[PDB]
């Protein structure tokens, strides 16, 4: 429910590996 | 065959690339977050990049052609590259902590609007040291337990 670092860092993680 | 968390994770995900809640993911917004990730991606390509994925034509990306396109370009480089990837981007002034004020300011421009006390917790969930701030260190130890 709410965010933790956890989850929101690997959103990035995710996120990230478009480059 | 997920976990409810690795699912939660790609919902985050699509949500900082989905700014506006609509439900899709532009070459608009596949642009903005690539370039808040220090990438600089032409027109040209973020339209290839959504095209690739378009099962059904619709000139955007959908929850499940989001994670189509992740399942494939995440599969030519490896994990501790990804990790330390993300590090760099929330570590912005690249000191080696990750600060509060830092956590804070990356993930608004991601589009996640935290408070100052979220954000302080954030940070305590992956502090070892207690030093309120999150070394690379830490953080890999939270991205790999
Ligand atoms: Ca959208
Ligand atoms: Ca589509
Ligand atoms: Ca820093
Ligand atoms: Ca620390």
């Amino acid at each position: 429910r709410k965010k933790t670092f956890k989850e929101v860092a690997n959103a990035v993680k995710i996120s990230a590996s478009l480059m | 065959q997920l976990t409810e968390e690795q699912i939660a994770e790609f919902k985050e995900a699509f949500s900082l690339f989905d700014k506006d809640g609509d439900g899709t993911i532009t070459t608009k917004e596949l642009g903005t977050v690539m370039r808040s990730l220090g990438q600089n991606p032409t027109e040209a390509e973020l339209q290839d990049m959504i095209n690739e994925v378009d099962a059904d034509g619709n000139g955007t990306i959908d929850f499940p052609e989001f994670l189509t396109m992740m399942a494939r370009k995440m599969k030519d480089t490896d994990s501790e590259e990804e990790i330390r990837e993300a590090f760099r981007v929330f570590d912005k002034d690249g000191n080696g902590y990750i600060s509060a004020a830092e956590l804070r300011h990356v993930m608004t421009n991601l589009g996640e609007k935290l408070t100052d006390e979220e954000v302080d917790e954030m940070i305590r969930e992956a502090d070892i040291d207690g030093d309120g701030q999150v070394n690379y260190e830490e953080f890999v130890q939270m991205m790999t337990a």
